Order: structure tokens, then C-alpha cells, then sequence
């Protein structure tokens, strides 16, 4: 109950910009469905393959929170 | 400086899928050493095969990569 | 049926009966891909990990 | 879609054009596929020397072939 | 025994919730009579088909014990499975509330 | 003294960048619906998977903010 | 104890987040129903669909800021 | 006090988020009416409808902001 | 040990900063290849040189943080 | 010194949006290679270009930072 | 002693958003190129018009950070 809390806290900003990306990814998706959905597969695909990022990064981001929280 | 950026990124895309492989190993321990019944193990289970399948697309990731890297034209 | 002017309903349950007389014989149905494997891995999780 | 399937607009146009007349009412919908029937002949060269002559009078198989 | 894939797919589908929805439109116009031979007549084509094919034909797990093993098999699973499962709750009861063993406990001496 | 609050209060802020996700995913829902009406239950499903992650993401936060708060 | 004010203050920082998501969703109903004004339905239904989880979200923000200031 | 102030001033951070959303909206209106003014009156309720959840959420925040300046 | 800590946590938030991005790159991705499908090859490497840039930048900071952490 | 260690991560911060704009270029690059692809020596050339550019920002995001962490 | 750090680096932290600008500057002119080929000399005549006001602020932007970390 000091600093380590408050760290393990800010580390969780970036969760924001995650869930933006995200929400961009599928976005792109949803559109690309709407406008030629004989490739769904293949979108489908590629997103799969940015989450690879995307939710590595924020996973990373809460490691790092709870090592700050028990540091 | 470019020599060290790209070690530090060969490195990187290097233990990418040992990070995967261990980090969230330790994780996924965790939680099955603190569960002890059966719905939360029922909803758990597909978060381990969540958890092959995205180490398996590191994998994939990683060995772009590292085609990419060490490719030499002569 | 149309050899005897009879139904092909009534030909076709005589053709399963004469079949099932002889139900060595395999019979080649449409393939079907498997069902309900995501339950069944939950499931088998649940089993293997109470009974392990 | 049609500039990825390989098919042009026309094509597209036409073959849904033909399935809007196919959901008329039958007084109007007779004299659509009356005026919208179809009847060709091609016939294909090549330096003299017909390759082929065919038939046409249906729209898919015309855009087919 | 046979069709085991098949009994846990019927478990998947009785533990999803849609399949529950789906169970209670065909619910209406229907009988507990009605359900209850339903499930009866299941059962007794599942071991008519056994007492059928048995007679000329020969699963992947045959055996010189027969079905014997494969029903000894699905008793060990269903064992530990739920009563080992069980025991354990109940160690961890009595050792809490007693201690271990606290059950057998001689009584207490006059 | 109250060091846990703070704590709590700051790891929460990530609910702003996961709602800003869930909206831009529904409007491109809404978008591509209104564009293709016929194709609805693919764009459904991917916006389900995209406000799967999301909302994981959200719990996540919320159980830190817990965690910090009641630890 | 006035400092559990600021902690609560903060989570309620989220609320911005949360209707510039709100805002977001809406717009694209708005564009949606005049891109195709036959159906007008199956989108308000969408637009509450996804109101649904940022209610909630709010809610839960709102609760956790009175629990922070209370406690 | 100024513990009570600086609750005040970070609850009004949280406004301007909402300025985002009504903004987003409001464009959204202006565009679908001029390039579909026949569906002029829809467009309208939509965004009352929208109107409403915006200010419900702006006017709570400012009531938490003076909940927490008196205490 | 706490001012290490929040820093590591401050510099954390490129993390969050580099998911959008890399968002945007693969929301191109997926619209370039529903706008043309025969060229899937030929996006997706500028997708990764790009995609490359911004992982390296990720490293930076996350390399930063744990640096800031134990020295 | 942690506030070296502060200084460090705020001037590190900035990359955040470094690789948001960098996204941004490679995301207009990817749609103009669906578009006129017959011309990417073209597109590629000019996004090298400002590569030239955000990588030198970037180095210096980098720079400074350490000098920071030292001096 | 780190306050003057401090200042140097809140200072710099705006660098992001002339990236940010610089980016969507060659987006534009990438996207205006696939658009129309013929036009290049223009479209690059004003990119770098851009760039003399955008890379001149970041000068500043690094200048007066300098400044603050020694005055
Ligand atoms: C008293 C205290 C306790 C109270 C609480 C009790 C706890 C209750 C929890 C609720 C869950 C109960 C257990 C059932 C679980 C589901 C198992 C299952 O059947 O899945 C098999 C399912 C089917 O696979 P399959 O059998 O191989 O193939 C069959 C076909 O799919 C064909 O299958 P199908 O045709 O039958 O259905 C297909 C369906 C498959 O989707 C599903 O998997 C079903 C999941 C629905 C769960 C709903 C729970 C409702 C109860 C909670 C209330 C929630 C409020 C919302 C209410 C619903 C409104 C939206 O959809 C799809 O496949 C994709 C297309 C989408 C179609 C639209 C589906 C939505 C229909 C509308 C909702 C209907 C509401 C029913 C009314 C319920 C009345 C009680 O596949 C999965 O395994 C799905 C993934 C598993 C889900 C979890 C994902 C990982 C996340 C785990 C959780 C995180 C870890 C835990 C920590 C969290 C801490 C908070
Ligand atoms: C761990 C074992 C010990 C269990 C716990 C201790 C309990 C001790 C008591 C034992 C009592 C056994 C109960 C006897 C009752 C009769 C059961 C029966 O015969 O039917 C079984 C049943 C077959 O029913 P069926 O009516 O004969 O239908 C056949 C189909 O038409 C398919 O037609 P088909 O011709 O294509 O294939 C026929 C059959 C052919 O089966 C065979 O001939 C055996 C396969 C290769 C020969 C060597 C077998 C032994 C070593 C390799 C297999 C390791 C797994 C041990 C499997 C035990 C059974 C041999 O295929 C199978 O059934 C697959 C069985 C192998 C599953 C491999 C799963 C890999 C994940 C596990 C990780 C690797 C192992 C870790 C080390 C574990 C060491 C203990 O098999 C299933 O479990 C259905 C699987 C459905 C897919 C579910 C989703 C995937 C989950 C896979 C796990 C499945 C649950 C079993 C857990 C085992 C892995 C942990
Ligand atoms: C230009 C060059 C590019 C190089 C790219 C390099 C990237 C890929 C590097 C990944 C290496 C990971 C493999 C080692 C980890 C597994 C260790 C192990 O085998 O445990 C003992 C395993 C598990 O045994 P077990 O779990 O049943 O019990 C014993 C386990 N131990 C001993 C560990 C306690 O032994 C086996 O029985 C294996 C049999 C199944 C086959 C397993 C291989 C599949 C899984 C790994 C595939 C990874 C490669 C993916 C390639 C994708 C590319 C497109
Ligand atoms: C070579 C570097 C890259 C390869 C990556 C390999 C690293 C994988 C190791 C597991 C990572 C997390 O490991 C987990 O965190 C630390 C690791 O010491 C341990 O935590 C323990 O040590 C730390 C010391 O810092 C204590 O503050 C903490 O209270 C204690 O619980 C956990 O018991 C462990 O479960």
C-alpha cells in the first residue's frame, strides 16, 4: 500500500491505446466483410495476425504492472 | 549504432516464442495452482488452447523474421 | 419398383431389410465432419483433471 | 467484387437485371421476357479458318462461352 | 459399450446454454410420459444395438475380455472422476472441522 | 494515507481507450450493416470476438483497480 | 478524509473516455440510417446492443467512485 | 478546502470527453441531413435520443464535481 | 525503490502509444486487400517493414523501463 | 537521482506519438499500393523519405533521454 | 538538481505531435499520388512547405529544452 501500487497503476495507461488498436483492427475488418465478404477468411487472418501484437503488448504492459505491484 | 539496433531486434524476434513458451507458462500456472473447481477449470481450459495457438503464431512470426534477417544476397 | 409396378417406398424397405440380413457388409454413408469438439475438449480437460 | 471475381459490370448489371424481372408480376412479366429474350449466333476466326460457331440464348451461358 | 465420442458430445450440447433455449421451445405441446419413454427407448437402442452387432462385429478395443474391460474402464473413470473428487472435499472437511483422520477418533475415555 | 484509492482510481482510466474501442467496433458494425443488410451474423461474430477482447481487457483493469484497492 | 475525493474524482476521469465512445457509436447510427433509411431497426438494435456494455461500463466506474469516496 | 477544489477540477477533466461525443454526433447529424434530407425529423430523434445519455452523463459528472467541492 | 518503479511505469506508456499504429497499419492492410485481393503478396511486406519499425520502438521502450527498473 | 530516471521516461514518452504518425504514412502507403500499385517505386520512395524524417526525431527522443539518465 | 532535467523533458514532450502532423502530411501526399501520378512536383512542393514550419517548431521543441537543462 506505498509507491508500488501507484506504478502498477500508471503502467496500465497503455491498455487504452491497446484497446484502440484493437477496436481499429476489427473495425477494418468489419468493413472489409461489408464490402467483399468472399474473403472473410483472409481478413480474418491478417487481424489474428495483429492481435499477435496488439495483445502481446498490453499482456506485457500488465506483467510489468504486477511486477511493479510485488517488485 | 545500426549494429546494436539490429542485434537488439534479432534478439527480440529471437526469444519472442521462448517469452511465450515461458512468461505466460508461469502465468497459466498460477492460475491452475489457485483454482480448485470445475466451472472456472471448464472456462479455463480454452484459455490454454488460446494460449497454443497464439504461441504457435509467434512462432510463425518469429520465423519471418529471422528468414528476413538472415538473408544474405551473395 | 418400376420392373414390378410396385413403390419405390416399399422396394427400398425391402432393399434395407435384405441389407441389414447381411450387416457384415459395411455401407458408405456422406461423410460428416466431426461435432461438438470444442465441449468435448472443455470436457475431457474437466475429466482429466479431476480424475489424473 | 466483380473486378476481383473477374467479371464485369455489365455481366453483373445484366444477370441482376434478369432476376428483378424474374420477381415481376405475371401481366408485366411477360412482355419483359418477351422484349428481353435472346438470340445470337457467334462465330470465331482466326486468319480465315473459322475455330468455332455457337449457339446463344440465354444470358450466363452467352457470357460464359 | 460404444459411441463414447458421441456421449460427450451429448454432454457438450446439454451444458450450452442455447441448447437449453432450444429445449424449452421443444418443450411446448409435450409430456413427462412422453420424455421419459423417450429416454428409455435411447437407452434400449443403445444396448439393442450392443446385443445386435456383437454377434459378428468387432470395435477397435476388442479384447480377449470382451466389453468386460471397456465397462470396468468407464467404472475406473466415473471413480475417480466424482468419488475421488468427493474424498478429497471430505479429507479437507473432516481436517478442517477435526483434523486428519478426526473421524476414526476412539471415543472419549470414562 | 489513502495511497490504495489513488492507486485504484488511476489503473481504472483504461475504461476511457476500451470504450473508445467498442465504439468505433459497433459504429463499423453499424456502418457495414448499413451497407450489406444481408451480411450480418459475420460482422455480429467479429464484433462479439473484438468486444471479447475488450471487455477482457476492461475486467482486467477493474480486478487490479480491486486488487490495489484491497490488497 | 478529503483525499478519498481525489481517487474517486479520478475514476470518474474515465466518463469522458467512455462518452466519447457513446458519441462515436451514435454518429455512426446517424450516418447509418441516412446511408439506408429502409430498416432503421436492426441498427437502433445494434446501437443498444453495444449501450448495453457502455452503461455498464459506467455504471461500474460510477459505483467504484462513490465506494472510494464512501468506503 | 483544496483537497475539495482539486477533486473538483480533475471531475471537470473528465468533461470535454463528452464534448468529443456530442461533437462526433452532432457532425454526424449535419452530414446525414444533407445527404439524405428527406429523413430530416429521423435524424432528429436519433439524436435526442442520443442527447439524452450525453447529458445525463455530463450533468452526473458535474454533480459528483459539487458532491465532492461540499463534502 | 520507488521512484524507479514510476518511472519504469511512466515510460511505459509508448507501449500504449505504439498499438495504435500499428493498428492503423494493419486497418490499411485489411482494406487494401478487400479493395484488391489479387495482391495480397506486396502489402504485407510493407505491412511488416512497417509493422518492424514500430515493434523496434516497443523494444526501445520497454527495454527502457526495465533498465529504469533495476539500475 | 530518480528524477533523471523521471526526466528520462517523459522524454521517451513522446514516441507515442512518433509511431502513431509513423503508422499513419505506412497505412496511406499500403492504400495507394491497392489503388495505383503500378507506381509503389514511387510511394516507397517518398515514405523513405519521411522515415528519414521520424527516425531522426526518434533518435533524438532516444538521445536526450539517456543524456537525462546520466548527466 | 533534476528539476531543470524535469523541465527539459516535460518540454520535450510535444515532439509527438509535430510526428504526428508530419505523418498525415505524406499520408496525404501518398494517397493524393496514387490519385493522380501526374501531380507529384505539386504535391511534394507543398509537402515540403509543410515541413519548413513543422520541422522548424520541432527545432524549438528540442532548442529551448536544451536550454532549460543547463539554464
Ligand atoms: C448462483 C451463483 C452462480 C451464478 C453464475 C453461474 C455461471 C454462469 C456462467 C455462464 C456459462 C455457463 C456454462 C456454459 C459455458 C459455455 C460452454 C459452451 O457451450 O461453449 C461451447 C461452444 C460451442 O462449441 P462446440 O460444442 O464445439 O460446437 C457447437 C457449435 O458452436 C454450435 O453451438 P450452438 O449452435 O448451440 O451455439 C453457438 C453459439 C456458441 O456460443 C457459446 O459458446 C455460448 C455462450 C453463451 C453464454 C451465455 C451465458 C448466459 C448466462 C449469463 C448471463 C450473461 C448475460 C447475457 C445474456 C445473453 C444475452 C447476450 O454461438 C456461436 O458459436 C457463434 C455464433 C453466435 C451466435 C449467437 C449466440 C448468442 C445467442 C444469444 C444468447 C442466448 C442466451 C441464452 C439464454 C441463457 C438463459 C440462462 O464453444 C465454446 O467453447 C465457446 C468458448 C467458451 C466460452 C469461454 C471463452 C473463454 C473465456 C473464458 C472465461 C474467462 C475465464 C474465467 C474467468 C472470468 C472471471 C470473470
Ligand atoms: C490419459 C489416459 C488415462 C485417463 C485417465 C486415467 C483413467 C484410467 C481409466 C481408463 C479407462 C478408459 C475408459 C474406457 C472406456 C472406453 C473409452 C473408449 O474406448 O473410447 C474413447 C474415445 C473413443 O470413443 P469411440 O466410441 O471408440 O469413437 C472412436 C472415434 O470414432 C474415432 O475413431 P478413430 O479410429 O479415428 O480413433 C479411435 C481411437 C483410437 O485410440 C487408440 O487406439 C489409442 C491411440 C494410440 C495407441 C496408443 C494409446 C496409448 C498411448 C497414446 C495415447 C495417449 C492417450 C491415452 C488415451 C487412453 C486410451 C488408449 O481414437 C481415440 O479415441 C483417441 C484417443 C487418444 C486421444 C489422444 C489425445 C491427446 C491429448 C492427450 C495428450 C497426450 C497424452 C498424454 C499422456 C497421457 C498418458 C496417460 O476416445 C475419446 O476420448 C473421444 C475423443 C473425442 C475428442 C475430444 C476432444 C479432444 C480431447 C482428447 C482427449 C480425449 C479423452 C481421453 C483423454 C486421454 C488423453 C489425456
Ligand atoms: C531461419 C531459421 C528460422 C528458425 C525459427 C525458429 C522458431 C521456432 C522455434 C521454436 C522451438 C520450440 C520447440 C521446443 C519446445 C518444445 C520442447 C519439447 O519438445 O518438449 C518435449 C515434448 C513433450 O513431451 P511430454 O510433454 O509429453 O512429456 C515430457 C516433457 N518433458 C520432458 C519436457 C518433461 O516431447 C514430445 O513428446 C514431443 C512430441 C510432439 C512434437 C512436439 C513438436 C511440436 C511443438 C513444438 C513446435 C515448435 C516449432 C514450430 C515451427 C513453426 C514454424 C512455422
Ligand atoms: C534472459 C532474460 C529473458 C528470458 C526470460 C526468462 C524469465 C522467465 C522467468 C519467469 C518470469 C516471472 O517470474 C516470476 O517473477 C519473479 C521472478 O524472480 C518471482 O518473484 C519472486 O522474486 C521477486 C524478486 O524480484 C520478488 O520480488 C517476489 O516477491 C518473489 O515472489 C516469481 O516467483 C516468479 O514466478
Amino acid at each position: 500500500a506505498g509507491v508500488a501500487s501507484l506504478s502498477a497503476a500508471i503502467a496500465l495507461m497503455s491498455v487504452g491505446g491497446v484497446a484502440q488498436g484493437i477496436g481499429s483492427l476489427f473495425a477494418a475488418l468489419v468493413s472489409g466483410t461489408a464490402r467483399n465478404p468472399s474473403i472473410k477468411e483472409d481478413l480474418f487472418t491478417y487481424t489474428l495476425i495483429g492481435m499477435g501484437f496488439l495483445e502481446f503488448l498490453g499482456i506485457i504492459c500488465v506483467l510489468m504492472s504486477a511486477v511493479l505491484l510485488y517488485s | 549504432r545500426f549494429y546494436f539496433m539490429y542485434m537488439a531486434r534479432t534478439t527480440f524476434q529471437a526469444v519472442r516464442p521462448l517469452l511465450a513458451f515461458s512468461v505466460f507458462g508461469e502465468v497459466m500456472k498460477l492460475v491452475l495452482a489457485t483454482m480448485s473447481s470445475g466451472l472456472f477449470s471448464f472456462l479455463f481450459s480454452f484459455v490454454l488452447a488460446f494460449e497454443v495457438f497464439y504461441f504457435f503464431l509467434q512462432c510463425y512470426i518469429s520465423y519471418t523474421f529471422l528468414t528476413m534477417f538472415f538473408t544474405v544476397l551473395f | 419398383a418400376v420392373l414390378f409396378d410396385l413403390t419405390e417406398e416399399d422396394c427400398y424397405k425391402y432393399c434395407i431389410r435384405q441389407r441389414a440380413a447381411t450387416p457384415e457388409e459395411l455401407v458408405e454413408l456422406k461423410y460428416t465432419k466431426p461435432k461438438n469438439l470444442v465441449s468435448s475438449y472443455g470436457l475431457c480437460f474437466l475429466g482429466v483433471w479431476f480424475g489424473l | 467484387m466483380w473486378r476481383s471475381s473477374g467479371v464485369s459490370f455489365t455481366r453483373y448489371a445484366s444477370e441482376m437485371a434478369a432476376l428483378l424481372r424474374q420477381c415481376l408480376k405475371e401481366p408485366y412479366r411477360t412482355q419483359a421476357m418477351q422484349r428481353n429474350q435472346i438470340h445470337l449466333k457467334e462465330t470465331v476466326y482466326q486468319q480465315g479458318q473459322v475455330l468455332t460457331r455457337e449457339t446463344f440464348n440465354d444470358i450466363k451461358k452467352a457470357f460464359e462461352a | 459399450g460404444f459411441h463414447f465420442q458421441q456421449y460427450i458430445a451429448m454432454a457438450g450440447r446439454a451444458i450450452n446454454p442455447v441448447q437449453w433455449t432450444r429445449a424449452w421451445r421443444r418443450m411446448e405441446g409435450k409430456s413427462a410420459t412422453e420424455v421419459y419413454r423417450d429416454a428409455l427407448a435411447w437407452t434400449n437402442n443403445q444396448f439393442a444395438q450392443i446385443s445386435r452387432a456383437s454377434q459378428y462385429r468387432a470395435w477397435w478395443w476388442q479384447n480377449p475380455l470382451g466389453m468386460g474391460l471397456v465397462l470396468y474402464g468407464t467404472y475406473k473413470a466415473w471413480h475417480m472422476i466424482y468419488m475421488v473428487r468427493k474424498q478429497k472435499k471430505t479429507a479437507q472437511l473432516v481436517a478442517a472441522a477435526y483434523g486428519q483422520g478426526g473421524q476414526w477418533l476412539n471415543p472419549v475415555p470414562r
